[PDB]
């Protein structure tokens, strides 16, 4: 159960 | 090779899933001492996230093995398992320190006042990678990196609230990662839930501020936020 | 760092799926100049198969992009794509050569006349890695390694037939890989289908020669053999 | 289509 995360800049 | 070829090598590496090459390529690009475009920012971020992630996975698998191996009460075993976990741990730390050096000496550094989006993005990364270090650190080591991560997220949050729409994907991303920091690192579930909740509500309240270029990103990150708010509300109950 | 420390490190690396570490650890073990146990043999093989496999996968992906980029006609791209494919390619070759060096100068070398099982195992590996090279080579380069792979598979086949039960997992394993060699490298589907067909029938004909230790392996490999036959008897009708 | 394969010695 990891929490959701993100890291993609707007390309 | 030229910058264009380094970025191209970084795209090829991603396709092959050779993220070490991908990171090294984007590192060499960053070291060109020129600003980074949106695509390049994304490549660098994706590159180092996958590297640190790969280490993190291996680190957890071994660390767990180090747990049940010590419980059993073995000897020569704990000797090797511990030394291997430390190797992976050293690798993970070195990767983070690598990106962090890039952020402090190139990316966050060379940014001008008017470049608020970039500074928020980079400051978020800074918080992220200090967070990853915290995941494997303890005591003085952990408190110090938990501190740096905090400082970076906060400063990024200050600039996001002050210069960016609540729906801006970079602002939402910061909220997502920052709220994760509170829940997973700070062990502050209320604060975690609040930040994520507040962020989601703000975007919702200003749903009209979306734009063609990144509406997909915004909505998705908003989903991820609500997902955490739901994933945290059950786990804390 | 003891030998047992190394084998243990190899087991940990496998669980972390850090196969580079795994091979390197099993290489150091092998370089201790002492024979390899069944497990150690397994670890060494698994480690290097995954390393060579990982490279292979990436090599195919980039080589696939090198096809698109050239067909399009772009020039600046073809330069970097080609150079990157060659980087991966040189890694893959260096890995195989790394295994082959171990096989030629340690494992196969120090095998006594009575150790047929090991000799077939190591000779099968030798064939496998020369085969992996063939996949990324062409011309004199390819023909030569395809030749070495042949010699190795052939020698292992001879020993296995003369010293091993048709149900022996090592003999079956050899058959499987050798047949694959025929189909994929030699481009000889008939021989490939034949070897696999024969190997499968031999094991069944003596389906009673199975033993506790490796009945699972045998039956599984027998299944893989039949699968290939099925997977080939369809491509050879389209 | 890869032909299926196996080389993992008897442990
Ligand atoms: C995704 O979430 C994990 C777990 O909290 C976090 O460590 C990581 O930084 C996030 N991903 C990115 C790319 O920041
Ligand atoms: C399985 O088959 C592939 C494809 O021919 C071959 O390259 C590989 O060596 C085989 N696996 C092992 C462990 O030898």
């Amino acid at each position: 159960t990891p929490p959701v995360s993100q890291a993609s800049s707007t390309t | 090779v030229d910058r264009e070829q380094l970025v191209q090598k970084a795209r090829l590496a991603e396709q092959a899933e050779r993220y070490d090459d991908m990171a090294a390529a984007m590192k060499n690009v960053t070291e060109l001492n020129e600003p980074l475009s949106n695509e390049e920012r994304n490549l660098l971020s994706v590159a180092y996230k996958n590297v640190v992630g790969a280490r993190e996975s291996s680190w957890r698998v071994i660390s767990s093995i180090e747990q049940k191996t010590s419980a059993d009460g073995n000897e020569k075993k704990i000797e090797m398992v511990r030394a291997y976990r430390e190797k992976i741990e050293k690798e993970l730390e070195a990767v983070c320190q690598d990106v962090l050096s890039l952020l402090d000496n190139y990316l966050i550094k060379n940014c001008s006042e008017t470049q608020y989006e970039s500074k928020v993005f980079y400051l978020k990364m800074k918080g992220d990678y200090y967070r990853y270090l915290a995941e494997v650190a303890t005591g003085e080591k952990r408190a110090t990196v938990v501190e740096s991560s905090e400082k970076a997220y906060s400063e990024a949050h200050e600039i996001s609230k002050e210069h960016m729409q609540p729906t801006h994907p970079i602002r939402l991303g910061l909220a997502l990662n920052y709220s994760v920091f509170y829940y997973e690192i700070q062990n502050a579930p209320e604060q975690a839930c609040h930040l994520a909740k507040t962020a989601f509500d703000d975007a919702i309240a200003e749903l009209d501020t979306l734009n063609e270029d990144s509406y997909k990103d915004s909505t998705l990150i908003m989903q991820l936020l609500r997902d955490n708010l739901t994933l945290w509300t059950s786990d804390q109950q």
